[PDB]
């Protein structure tokens, strides 16, 4: 699940 | 509102310690509060009210996906009814972020950092609202996401240097949302590579600190091309 | 209540629904529920409902330790107000869940097991509002707390088996409680150690399933053996 | 911070 900041 | 009767800097206070007892629903009241005071908000406040929301929006995302998969694989109502209800809640504090967007962070947002964030934040709850939405509705939900997104990055390409951290995040997340919401995996490669690319180049006028920033960003970049290519 | 117009059996499945989520508030409400339908909880019942509240109050303690603690170092009214929110919000969940058990799941708890389960949780929940009270009220919860562990200890020694996850689980409470709340550290190791010895003993008339249920809450009573001694 | 159950 990929990384969002 | 609930929080209407206390001090501004009380409620920035409040949600920065409800940060350390991780109690984001709290974190996240707060600073609806402190935004509905009515003045702009500051660096570290932005942050604040980010983390605040992430956290909230980030647990009912993990509970949603595992409500869902495990209607996916029962296929009572019962899966069916709670998966609904934590939809309903996820989708009503989406509709509260892009509220106090709307009133009013982003029309009073004239600097680039503050306008970026704000319509990075709007281009974020948009995509969550898409997760979950069916039809005409998430088309349409997905393209308000593009075009909070699109925006945003016009201005951080104009106004900001490529290790700006918000230029960095919002080139992130709009790489995500490409690749995991509008299934255009050449455009989220191709925007996560030349972002990572730029940034590089720019790193040797950055003092330790923001260094440390920007290279962390950099490596989440990284991380999910490594997961998509 | 709230939850009173869903089916008995739809407020159980979705408590375990909320389990896998970790939704441990909605897991409470729904156990809640439940307990108020009125009749009588089988032993998988009375799990849920300890986990659901157990996790709620988990939390409290957390993040009431932490602002206490940022409130010591400390010593505006920022971190006092805020702590004592939480502390409001943890004494009405204890309070509900006494409630629960006063309407009425301890009065027609006739059996050892469901007695000695519901018994222990008015001892966890006292404990807790032990934590957080004080002066002359602080003194009275403590001994209602002992008072209800020790009639637990008291049907427990008579009725189960010393494999009994329940009598385990119950000792090893009620020897924390010793420890930290009482603080009769003495009572607290000859409790845990006594405990562990009896079990050890009747290891040898349990099921493979049975016997990793006593043994995880045996290495607990250990783990706790290590941090006193 | 010790173990309860
Ligand atoms: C001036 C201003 O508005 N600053 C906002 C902060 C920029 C630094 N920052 C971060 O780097 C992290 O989050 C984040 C980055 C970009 C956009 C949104 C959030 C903090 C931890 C991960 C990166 C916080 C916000
Ligand atoms: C028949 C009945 O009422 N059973 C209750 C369960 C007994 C097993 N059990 C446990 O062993 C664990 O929790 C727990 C033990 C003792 C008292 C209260 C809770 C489950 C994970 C840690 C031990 C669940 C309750
Ligand atoms: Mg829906
Ligand atoms: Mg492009
Ligand atoms: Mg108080
Ligand atoms: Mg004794």
């Amino acid at each position: 699940f990929p990384a969002t900041v | 509102g609930a929080m209407g009767s206390m001090e501004r800097a009380s409620l920035i206070q409040k949600a920065k310690l409800a940060e350390q007892a991780e109690r984001y629903e709290d974190m996240a009241a707060f600073m609806k509060g402190a935004v509905e005071k009515g003045e702009e908000l500051s660096c570290e406040e932005r942050n604040l009210l980010s983390v605040a929301y992430k956290n909230v929006v980030g647990g009912q995302r993990a509970a949603w996906r595992v409500l869902s998969s495990i209607e996916q694989k029962s296929n009572g109502p019962e899966v069916r009814e709670y998966r609904e209800k934590v939809e309903t809640e996820l989708q009503g504090v989406c509709d509260t972020v892009l509220g106090l967007l709307d009133s009013h962070l982003i029309k009073e947002a004239g600097d680039a950092e503050s306008r970026v964030f704000y319509l990075k934040m709007k281009g974020d709850y948009y995509r969550y609202l898409a997760e979950v939405a069916t039809g005409d509705d998430k088309k349409r939900i997905i393209d308000s996401a593009r075009s909070a997104y699109q925006e945003a990055m016009d201005i951080s390409k104009k106004e900001m240097p490529p290790t700006n951290p918000i230029r960095l995040g919002l080139a992130l997340n709009f790489s995500v949302f490409h690749y995991e919401i509008a299934n255009s995996p050449e455009e989220a490669i191709s925007l996560a590579k030349t972002t990572f690319d730029e940034a590089m180049a720019d790193l040797h006028t950055l003092s330790e600190d923001s260094y440390k920033d920007s290279t962390l960003i950099m490596q989440l970049l990284r991380d999910n091309l490594t997961l998509w290519t």
